[PDB]
RNA sequence: AUCGCUUCUCGGCCUUUUGGCUAAGAUCAAGUGUAGUAUCUGUUCUUAUCAGUUUAAUAUCUGAUGUCCUCUCGAGGAC
């Protein structure tokens, strides 16, 4: 169903999604 | 009763901040004229040496003394550790920074391009 | 034609890569070439 | 492109402008030289032909 | 003596996002065009 | 007012952070047929009996929604 969406997919949303995709920081070297 | 104030300014040279810190530490110290006179009556004229004048090999300190300087060391070290006050992790504003290096580079750019 | 999703990708892509790497950006987008991306930007 | 950086001390800007003029002189004098070699026929090297077409 | 940082339009070595505005910042017309064009219309 | 501790706010460092060069180093980006199932998604339903159709039962579907005066579908009453 093609029909005008509600809010939008503006850029800042993309930049925030990518910044929160924050998995490349990764887990710390394990203390033993 | 007493009153004074000292305002902070530009770090202009590391020397200025060092000097301020020395002022504070110097004002703190309180010396015992007892030990001074005790040390005095032993050595007398040796007390007043020019740069080049007089010489006695070494003055050996009671350990209790050494503890004073060690304690002051730890104090100044802590006070210096607090040099940079960190701004709390505020997520409230818009995020256009991929990581913390990028976030800080964007902040430096904010301060040079208005 | 141009769809708001795409040009909202393009704003971010230009924001990140810079204003001279049109082939990278064009690669972010399906069905766009670097010429059209550059045209839409300018 | 006209290059102008917002707040950048003048001594630095003069240093940079001086050195970019140095490199520009070197670059285009090399272009003149290689073009004469290519025109009269001396080099057949195939990286110089492309480097020189891009310079000119 | 503080030195602004460079944000280039060609190199983004570490892949950093910079807003369009700060990314961006880092004509004459003679008066004889009027006399020529109007002489031509006349 | 002074000293110390704690809480919040703000300023200053924040170079401690964009590996060098060239011909921006170079270049560029091409698939089903049939139905049908399921899942999302979007949406739509108090009204009062009763008769039937129907159904395992519901539902659906069909069909109307006590007289008399009177005042403003509404009201007090002879009933």
């Amino acid at each position: 169903n093609k029909a005008p969406a509600e809010v939008q997919i503006t850029a800042e949303q993309l930049l925030r999604e990518a910044k929160e995709r924050e998995l490349e920081l990764l887990p710390p070297p394990p203390q033993q | 009763k007493k009153k004074r104030k000292n305002p902070d300014l530009g770090f202009s040279d590391y020397a200025a901040a060092q000097l301020r810190q020395y002022h504070r530490l110097t004002k703190q110290i309180k010396p015992d004229m007892e030990t001074y006179e005790r040390l005095r009556e032993k050595h007398g004229e040796e007390f007043f040496p020019t740069s080049n004048s007089l010489l006695h090999g070494t003055h050996v300190p009671s350990t209790e003394e050494i503890d004073r300087m060690v304690i002051d060391l730890e104090k100044q070290i802590e006070k210096r550790d607090k040099y940079s006050r960190r701004r709390p992790y505020n997520d409230d504003a818009d995020i256009d920074y991929i990581n913390e290096r990028n976030a800080k580079f964007n902040k430096k750019a904010e301060r040079f391009y208005g | 034609v141009w769809r708001n999703t795409e040009d909202e990708i393009l704003k971010a892509a230009v924001m990140k890569y810079g204003k001279n790497q049109w082939s990278r950006i064009a690669s972010l987008l399906h069905r766009k070439s670097a010429k059209q991306c550059k045209a839409r930007w300018y | 492109i006209p290059w102008k950086v917002p707040g950048l001390p003048t001594p630095i800007e003069n240093m940079i402008l001086r050195y970019v003029k140095a490199k520009a002189d070197w670059w285009t004098n090399t272009a003149h030289y290689n073009r004469e070699r290519i025109r009269r026929g001396a080099t057949v090297d195939k990286t110089v032909c492309k480097k020189n077409l891009g310079r000119l | 003596w503080k030195i602004p940082p460079c944000i280039s339009n060609w190199k983004n070595a570490k892949g950093y996002t910079i807003p369009l505005d700060k990314r961006l910042a880092a004509v004459h017309i003679n008066e004889n065009f009027a006399k020529l064009a109007e002489a031509l219309y006349i």
